[PDB]
């Protein structure tokens, strides 16, 4: 909603479709240079922490159970109405000390870490996406580009980069963008040597 | 750099054999429960 | 490099202010009573 | 002790078939990557020296050879990005090859049809194509029906040999856990860590 | 106790604040070196011919890098997958611009992440427990071999490796997006259902079990207290929770079973990520995302674009941007 | 005799031929008969920066180097004819081969010195009557320097010359005349010189190997900035034969 | 002084992880 | 003043026709009877000071005489340049399609 | 771990932060024009 | 838009001459093209030497043409340089070297026609696409 | 005016460092038991 509304219309929102948001994701690098965007990290960084505490989580739980059962399988020797823990917080959080350094002592503080990471995340990715709606990018670097602009044998990976995005705003937004009657003649196009 | 080599070299190589002799240094037997696992 | 001058300030009072805030909070915190 | 051995094996058969065209014949399994990034270089340089190029003294972009360089040995190598794979060998290509490398008059004299056939062969059936199959690079247009054999079986033995690298792990731990009698989980009774100091 | 027995005693010991053990023998030195080779590379390495073009990419703070940008860039491309040790090089300047530092680091981190997984196990048999804490390890781990060591295998080239930067990583992304176009490939679809379900689950769980915390505190005190740490009796209602999240969908949609609960925790992330990290790893043989380049067609022959075209022309113009330097023939054959 | 197995990977291949010290001989040169060079190997062993003025506008010395682009730096299979000129003097005109080596080499305090080191177009002479080539036989003569990167090339903001931006795009409305040297790039074109010193001549097989020196300006990065001047000292072997 | 202040910055974040885990309250069971 | 070399030679009559002196070879693709026999013979003997003098070339059949006389008003020559020369460029200048 | 006795309670009472705050905020009144310079 | 008969009449040979080929045969002509040709022609450009495509105009100005189906199908048999000065079955696929090249071996002169028409048939589809690179697609 | 761009960063750690510490001080003392 608010992405396309502060772009010229909703022909650039997301379409829903596999595909279509895999093209949506390949124009917000060449276009807003997304990945850079420290919103979008912050994104990621809670995606990615809420899968690791999750897996984490669940691992742990998993191999700190209290055998409650005869049974190799596990699972049946729990019931949802018993008063016990039915894995070992102490076990655990000796395994991570010793192994990690630091470990969980607080099971609530644990769950409620584990709401505030993923959440925390999307909301940050949420506040990015609103700076993109106004084309607000994190795009550049200013001193990267006056540098490399004064010195060609200054390179990063950032300005490796910026020839990527360039090389996908130029190829695709024809197709990409029909309404604009793009015609780029094959010698406009940007290409390396070769390909 | 052949110096720097050879100590990499014997460095490793130690730090190899500890950890292979160690495993290999009852390690079945390491555990708070049942140890007559031989 | 033709950095934006005012970069240092802005990531050390980012970081100093909170950071202050909460050393201040937990040292009231361990001298209150036991 | 089985599912790592087989883990192991399923990664060596994966660089055995990605790398090895001797017990896995070009012939029959289509060219490695490297054969094919060398089979490019091979027929372009063909190519413009045809057209009279001397693919010796021809200066890239770059400053190196546009055709021919050095490896960092000093051993002369296609150039360009082929410069990786310049470990390659093959049949068609080592007749070209003397003492010091790919040798410059055997490269201006000799060269057979026979090897410009090869290597035009094998560099359209480079080792690229989608999962549907469609040959080439991800940005390729649908016409060829091809992924190469070399790409199945390498792919498939990855999947195979980490998955039974994950198999090891889970029973080669749980294998000691039952060893040890913990497998089913802590007793509530009898909980080691309680029986442990502190940590601080 | 001889001296032998002793180290053995030590080495293995319960009691020591981090767990050290055999693995943990082999982790610590190749870890150290990994970390202070990156360090000191990051903060102030020499540009380094990633390409093997001549062309010095600079990857340190020093050399006019910020956090972002900077990284250890990979192991120029004339080295390929030859082994360039400290001591294969004439000189330290030489190992430097040739990219040594990023064949160091990764392969040092490997190793010893590696040993921190068979770390866990170790620590985990020590106190009694269950042995596959590793194994839910194993799914980042493979990513990390997936991209600096796998796709460089089958790509014949360490310049191929993710650098060890964050542009660097993004630079890894879109190349890799040209090349192979892996949204499109189901592997790595599963790798972001992986990610996006263990996020929704992580806050899922998380919301559920804050939500049905027994009531222990006042309201001018933090919940937590209420929880005190190796107390026997659980913390939340499980059945209240259960009861909640039943009626939200329906009731059999909802884990009444902690155990299975938990074991679809660790489950759908690891295995998602082990998927992921397989789809690097097999695109790392050039088996790709799925084509529909022209899958659509209408009765004379006229090519019908779908978003698959789209996705295929963004795809064009990196593979036509990238290392504009380093290709002499029309075909980037690996 | 070594094979491409016995060599690989060992840096030979990166070796120009030797031969041993009995080769003090002559080989005689018949006015009559047409010469071609078979073969012409240049191995550096040094190359020496010269340091740019402190502005004293004293002497500024060549100064040691690190080569940092491993065993790429030779010059091999080239090939050209030897004419007998009319006063009795050998012309050697290099007609083709691998005749070029893009080298970085590394100044004390960091600075990277890119250069083509090469021979392009090759014409060097002897001395007048060199009716034998002999340990006193010299060759003297220039060859061309082409820019570093060719035409094609693109800097790291997309901007080359035969392809390529022609402006500072990150940087769309900063004044142009500022950047017209990031901008507008140049292609580089100029004379080096060598000496081939003959040390050993098989006068049986018609090889000679002596040493050399060449001077030619480094990269100038299409004209981003001033080139360096090179010397580069080596040794270096060829084959004569009648053709 | 943008080096110093991210370099700075790493190294008050690894002293951190010191304190953290080597001076951090230890978890008691009541 | 610094120019841009290949941008100021578009502006030449090599931005019109075949320039003998420094266009790549593939442009003789475009006439029929040109590619590849003739392309690199005239590539081979070139620079040319005028266009006629490419009916000078040695082992020329008659054939091929009359063609590249067909052909000549597709030709012209300007300065050789280094850039368009140089790195065997003229056989192989970095593009294909 | 068994305590350290040598361990004493510190103090800044609120006249005492006063008179520091005071100390500090004229010091920065007088040298920053020298800082500015 | 159909692949009307319009479309599929091409040039039989250079003097005027067309021939209408049927929906069968276009068929057959992409499927055997496909089979024999796309390897390095896929999309009407040739991999082992882009300066040369399967565009009809590059077509009517080979020596001898080759933009009709006479042309084409004599290339198929003996295939020459661009100018026609040289016989190059020896490293390109032809009857003629159907020997060294064997997926030519079961390629009749129906075959040969059916791909022939396949290629004259593409661009009045395609247009640029056809032989147009990685540009058009 | 052309003023040292540090200026700014010393007047304002000048300030802010030892204030800081004195307030830690005063309000771990005003937590302390009566
Ligand atoms: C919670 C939610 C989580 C969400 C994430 C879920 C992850 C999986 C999602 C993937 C969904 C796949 C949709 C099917 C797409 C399609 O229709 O797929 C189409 C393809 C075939 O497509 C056709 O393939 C053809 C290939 O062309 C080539 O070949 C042709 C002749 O065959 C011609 O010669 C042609 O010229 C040539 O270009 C054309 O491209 C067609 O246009 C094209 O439609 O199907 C194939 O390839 C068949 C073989 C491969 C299929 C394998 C499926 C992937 C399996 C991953 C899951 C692992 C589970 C493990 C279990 C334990
Ligand atoms: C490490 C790799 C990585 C990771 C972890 C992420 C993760 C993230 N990216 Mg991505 N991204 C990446 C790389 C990565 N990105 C790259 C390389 C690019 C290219 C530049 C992008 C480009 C990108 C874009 C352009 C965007 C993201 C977005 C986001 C976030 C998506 C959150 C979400 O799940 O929305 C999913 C959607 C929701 C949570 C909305 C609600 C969904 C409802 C509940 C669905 C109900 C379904 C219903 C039951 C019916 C189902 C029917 C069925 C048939 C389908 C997230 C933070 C987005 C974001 O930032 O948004 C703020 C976004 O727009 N990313
Ligand atoms: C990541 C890979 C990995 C991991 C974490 C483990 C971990 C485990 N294995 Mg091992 N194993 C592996 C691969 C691995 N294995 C492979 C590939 C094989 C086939 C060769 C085996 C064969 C194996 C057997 C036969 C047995 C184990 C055992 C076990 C378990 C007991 C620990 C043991 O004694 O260490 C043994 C460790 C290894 C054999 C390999 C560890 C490899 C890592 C990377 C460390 C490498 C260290 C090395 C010295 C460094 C080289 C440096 C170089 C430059 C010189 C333990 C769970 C034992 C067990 O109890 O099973 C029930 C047991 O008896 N494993
Ligand atoms: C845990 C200890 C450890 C380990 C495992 C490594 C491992 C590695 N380091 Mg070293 N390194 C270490 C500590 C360690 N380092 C320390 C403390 C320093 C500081 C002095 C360094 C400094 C260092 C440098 C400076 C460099 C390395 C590099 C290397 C690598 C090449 C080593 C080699 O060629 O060995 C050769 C040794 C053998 C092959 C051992 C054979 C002898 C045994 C007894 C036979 C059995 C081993 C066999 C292979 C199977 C394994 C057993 C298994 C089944 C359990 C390698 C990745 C280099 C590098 O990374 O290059 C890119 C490099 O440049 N390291
Ligand atoms: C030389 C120098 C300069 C080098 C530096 C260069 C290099 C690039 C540095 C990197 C720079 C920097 C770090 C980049 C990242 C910056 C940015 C993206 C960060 C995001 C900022 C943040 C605000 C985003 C908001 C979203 C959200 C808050 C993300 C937070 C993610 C969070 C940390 C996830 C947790 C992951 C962590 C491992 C959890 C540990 C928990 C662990 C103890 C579980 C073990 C455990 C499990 C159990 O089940 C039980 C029961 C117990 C008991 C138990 O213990
Ligand atoms: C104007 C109109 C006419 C108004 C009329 C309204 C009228 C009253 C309606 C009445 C009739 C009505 C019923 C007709 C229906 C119409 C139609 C069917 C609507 C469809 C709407 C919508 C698209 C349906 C979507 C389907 C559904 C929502 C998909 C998402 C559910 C999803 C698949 C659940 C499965 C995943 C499952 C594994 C989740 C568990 C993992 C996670 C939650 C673990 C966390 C966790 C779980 C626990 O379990 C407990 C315990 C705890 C602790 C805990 O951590
Ligand atoms: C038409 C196709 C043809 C067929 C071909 C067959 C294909 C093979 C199918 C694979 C079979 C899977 C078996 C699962 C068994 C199992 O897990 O048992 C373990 C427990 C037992 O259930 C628990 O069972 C317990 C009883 S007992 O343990 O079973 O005895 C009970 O106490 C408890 O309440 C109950 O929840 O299962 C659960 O904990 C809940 C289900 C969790 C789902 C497990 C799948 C793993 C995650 C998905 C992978 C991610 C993929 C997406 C990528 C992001
Ligand atoms: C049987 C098939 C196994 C599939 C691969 C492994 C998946 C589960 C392991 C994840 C590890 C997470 C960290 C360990 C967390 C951990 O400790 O788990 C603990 C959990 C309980 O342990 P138990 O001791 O009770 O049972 C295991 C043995 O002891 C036998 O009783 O183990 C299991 O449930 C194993 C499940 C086997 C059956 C599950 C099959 C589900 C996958 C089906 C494949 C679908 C993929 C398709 C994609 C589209
Ligand atoms: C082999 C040995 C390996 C040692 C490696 C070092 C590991 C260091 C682990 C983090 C230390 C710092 C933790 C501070 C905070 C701290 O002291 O944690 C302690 C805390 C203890 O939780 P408790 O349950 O005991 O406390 C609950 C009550 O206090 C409620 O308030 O653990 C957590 O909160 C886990 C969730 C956060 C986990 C954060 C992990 C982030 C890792 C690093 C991310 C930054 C990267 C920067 C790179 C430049
Ligand atoms: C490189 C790292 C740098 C980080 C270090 C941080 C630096 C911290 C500096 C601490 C200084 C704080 C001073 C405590 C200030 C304070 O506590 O004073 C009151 C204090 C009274 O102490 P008492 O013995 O009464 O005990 C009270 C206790 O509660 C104190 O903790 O007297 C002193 O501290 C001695 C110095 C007298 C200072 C009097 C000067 C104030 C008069 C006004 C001056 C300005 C106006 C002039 C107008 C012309
Ligand atoms: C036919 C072939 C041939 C030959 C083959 C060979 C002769 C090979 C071999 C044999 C062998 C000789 C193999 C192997 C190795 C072995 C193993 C693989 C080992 C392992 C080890 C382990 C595993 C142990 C474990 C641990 C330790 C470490 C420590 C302590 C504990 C334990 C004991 C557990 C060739 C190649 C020429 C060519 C091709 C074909
Ligand atoms: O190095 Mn890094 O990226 Ca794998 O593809 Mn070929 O090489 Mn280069 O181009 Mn595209
Ligand atoms: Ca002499
Ligand atoms: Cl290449
Ligand atoms: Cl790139
Ligand atoms: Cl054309
Ligand atoms: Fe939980």
């Amino acid at each position: 909603l608010i992405y396309p509304l502060g772009q010229s219309s909703w022909f650039f929102a997301p379409s829903f479709g596999v595909a279509a948001i895999f093209r949506f994701l390949l124009f917000f690098q060449g276009f807003h240079n997304w990945t850079l965007n420290p919103f979008h990290m912050m994104g990621v960084a809670g995606v990615l922490g809420g899968a690791l505490l999750c897996a984490i989580h669940g691992a742990t739980v998993e191999n700190t159970l209290f055998q409650d059962g005869e049974g190799a399988s596990t699972f049946r020797a729990f019931n949802p109405t018993q008063a016990e823990e039915t894995y070992s917080m102490v076990t655990a959080n000796r395994f991570w000390s010793q192994i990690f350094g630091i470990a969980f002592s607080n099971k609530r503080w644990l769950h409620f870490f584990m709401l505030f990471v993923p959440v925390t995340g999307l909301w940050m990715s949420a506040i990015g996406v609103v700076g993109l709606a106004l084309n607000l990018r994190s795009y550049d670097f200013i001193s990267q580009e006056i540098r490399a602009a004064e010195d060609p044998e200054f390179e990063t990976f950032y300005t490796k980069n910026l020839l990527l995005n360039e090389g996908i705003r130029a190829w695709m937004a024809p197709q990409d963008q029909p309404h604009e009657n793009f015609v780029f003649p094959e010698e406009v196009l940007p290409r390396g040597n070769a390909l | 750099m052949e110096t720097l080599k050879i100590t990499v070299y014997i460095v490793v190589t130690f730090f190899v054999l500890l950890f292979v002799f160690g495993f290999l240094s009852g390690d079945p037997a390491r555990n708070p429960k049942r140890k007559d696992l031989e | 490099m033709e950095v934006n001058q005012l970069g240092l300030i802005a990531t050390a009072l980012f970081v100093l202010v909170p950071s202050v805030f909460l050393i201040i909070l937990y040292v009231q915190t361990e001298s209150q009573q036991k | 002790y089985s599912l790592g051995a087989l883990s192991m094996m399923g990664f060596i058969a994966t660089c055995f078939v990605w790398f090895n065209n001797t017990v896995y014949p070009s012939e029959f399994y289509g060219p490695t990557g490297p054969e094919a990034s060398q089979a490019q270089a091979m027929t372009f340089l063909i190519r413009d020296q045809k057209l009279g190029a001397n693919v010796g003294s021809a200066q890239g972009p770059t400053g190196l050879g546009k055709y021919l360089m050095r490896s960092p040995t000093g051993e002369i190598i296609f150039g360009g990005e082929t410069m990786r794979f310049w470990d390659f060998r093959g049949p068609w290509l080592e007749p070209l090859r003397g003492p010091n490398g790919l040798d410059l008059n055997k490269i201006k004299n000799d060269i057979q049809p026979w090897q410009e056939r090869r290597a035009a062969e094998y560099m359209t059936h480079a080792p690229l194509g989608s999962l549907n199959s469609v040959g080439g690079v991800a940005t390729e247009i649908n016409s060829v029906n091809f992924v190469s054999p070399r790409s199945w079986l390498a792919t498939s033995h990855f999947v195979l040999a980490f998955f039974f690298l994950v198999g090891h792990l889970w029973h080669a731990g749980r294998a000691r856990a039952a060893a040890a009698g913990f497998e089913k989980g802590i007793d509530r009774e009898s909980e080691p860590v309680l029986s442990m100091p502190s940590l601080d | 106790a001889n001296l032998w027995e002793r180290f053995c005693n030590w080495v293995t010991s319960t009691d020591n604040r981090l767990y050290v053990g055999w693995f943990g023998v082999i982790m610590i030195p190749t870890l150290l070196a990994a970390t202070i080779c990156f360090v000191i590379a990051f903060i102030a390495a020499p540009p380094v011919d990633i390409d093997g073009i001549r062309e010095p990419v600079s990857g340190s703070l020093l050399y006019g890098n910020n956090i972002i940008t900077g990284a250890v860039v990979p192991s120029s491309n004339a080295i390929g997958l030859h082994f360039y040790p400290i001591w294969e090089a004439a000189s330290l300047d030489e190992w430097l611009y040739n990219g040594g530092p990023y064949q160091l680091i990764i392969f040092h981190f490997l190793l010893g992440a590696s040993c921190y997984m068979g770390r866990q196990w170790e620590l985990s048999y020590r106190l009694g427990m269950r042995p596959w804490i590793c194994v839910a390890y194993s799914a980042p781990l493979a990513s990390a071999f997936a991209v600096f060591l796998i796709y460089p295998i089958g790509q014949g080239s360490f310049s191929d490796g993710m650098p060890l930067g964050i542009s660097g990583t993004f630079n890894f992304m879109i190349v890799f997006q040209a090349e192979h176009n892996i949204l499109m490939h189901p592997f790595h679809q599963l790798g972001v259902a992986g990610v996006f379900g263990g996020a929704l689950f992580c806050a899922m769980h998380g919301s559920l079990v804050t939500s049905s915390l027994i009531r222990e505190t006042t309201e001018t005190e933090s919940a937590n207290y209420g929880y005190k740490f190796g107390q026997e009796e659980e913390t939340y209602n499980i059945v209240a929770a259960h009861g909640y999240f039943g009626r939200l969908i329906f009731q059999y949609a909802s884990f009444n079973n902690s155990r299975s609960l938990h074991f679809f925790l660790a489950a759908w992330p690891v295995v998602g990520v082990w998927f992921a990290a397989l789809g690097i790893s097999t695109m790392a043989f050039n088996l790709n995302g799925f084509n529909f380049n022209h899958s659509v067609i209408d009765a004379k022959g006229n090519v019908i674009n779908t978003w698959a075209d789209i996705i295929n022309r963004a795809n064009l113009g990196m593979e036509v941007m990238h290392e504009r330097n380093a290709h002499n023939f029309p075909l980037d054959l690996a | 005799t070594l094979t491409y197995d016995d060599i690989v990977g060992t840096g030979l291949a990166n070796k120009c031929p030797t031969l041993d010290d009995t080769a003090r001989g002559a080989y005689p040169i018949d006015s009559s008969q047409t010469y071609r060079i078979a073969r012409l190997c240049l191995q550096p062993t040094t190359f020496l920066v010269k340091e740019e003025p402190k502005n004293k506008r004293q002497e500024a010395e060549f100064v040691p180097t690190k080569l940092v682009t491993r065993e790429t730096t030779s010059l091999d299979q080239i090939q050209g004819e030897l004419k007998v000129n009319s006063d009795g003097s050998l012309t050697f005109v290099e007609e083709d081969g691998i005749d070029f080596q893009p080298v970085t080499v590394q100044m004390a305090g960091g600075e990277r010195i890119p250069l083509l080191f090469t021979v392009k177009n090759l014409v060097a002479s002897t001395q007048p009557n060199v009716t034998s080539i002999t340990t006193s036989t010299d060759f003297k003569g220039e060859f061309n320097v082409p820019s570093y990167r060719t035409a094609n090339f693109l800097d790291p903001k997309g901007r080359g010359l035969a392809s390529g931006y022609d402006s500072a795009i990150a940087l769309p409305q900063a004044k142009e005349e500022e950047l017209a040297r990031a901008n507008v790039k140049r292609f580089s074109l100029t004379k080096g010189q060598i000496s081939l010193n003959v040390a050993k001549v098989d006068g049986r097989t018609g090889e000679i190997a002596g040493t050399f020196e060449s001077e030619q300006l480094s990269d100038d990065d299409m004209g981003a900035h001033e080139p360096h001047e090179v010397k580069i000292q080596g040794v270096f072997y060829a084959s004569i034969e009648p053709a | 002084m943008e080096t110093i202040t991210y370099v700075f910055i790493f190294a008050c974040i690894i002293a951190l992880f010191f304190f953290a885990i080597f001076f951090r309250e230890p978890p008691r069971i009541t | 003043e610094l120019v841009n070399v290949v941008d100021e030679k578009l502006g030449t009559a090599y931005g019109e026709k075949i320039d003998l002196n420094n266009t790549n070879i593939a442009a003789f693709i475009q006439y029929r009877g040109l590619y590849p026999t003739l392309a690199k013979l005239i590539v081979k003997n070139a620079p040319y000071e005028s266009v006629e003098d490419v009916l000078n070339i040695p082992g020329l059949t008659e054939r091929q005489k009359q063609i590249l006389r067909e052909n000549l008003e597709h030709f012209t020559v300007t300065e050789v340049e280094t850039a368009l020369v140089e790195g065997g460029d003229r056989y192989n200048n970095g593009l294909y399609k | 771990m068994e305590p350290n006795p040598n361990r004493q309670p510190v103090e800044l009472n609120r006249t005492s932060l006063y008179l520091g705050l005071l100390l500090i905020l004229v010091l920065a009144l007088l040298f920053s024009s020298y800082f500015f310079n | 838009a159909e692949l009307t008969p319009e479309v599929l009449t091409v040039p039989l040979n250079s003097e005027g001459k067309t021939i209408t080929l049927t929906e069968k045969q276009y068929l057959e002509g992409k499927r055997l093209f496909q089979y024999a040709c796309a390897s390095c022609h896929v999309g009407g450009i040739t991999k082992t030497n882009p300066s040369l495509d399967l565009r009809t105009e590059t077509l009517a100005l080979a020596t001898p043409p080759r933009d009709n189906i006479e042309g084409l199908v004599d290339y198929m048999k003996n295939p020459t340089t661009y100018d026609g000065e040289q016989e190059i079955a020896e490293v390109h696929p032809s009857l003629r070297s159907a020997d060294i090249f064997p997926k030519m071996r079961n390629l009749t002169e129906k075959d040969l026609v059916a791909i022939a028409g396949h290629i004259l048939v593409e661009p009045k589809i395609l247009g640029d696409k056809w032989g147009g690179g990685k540009v058009y697609y």
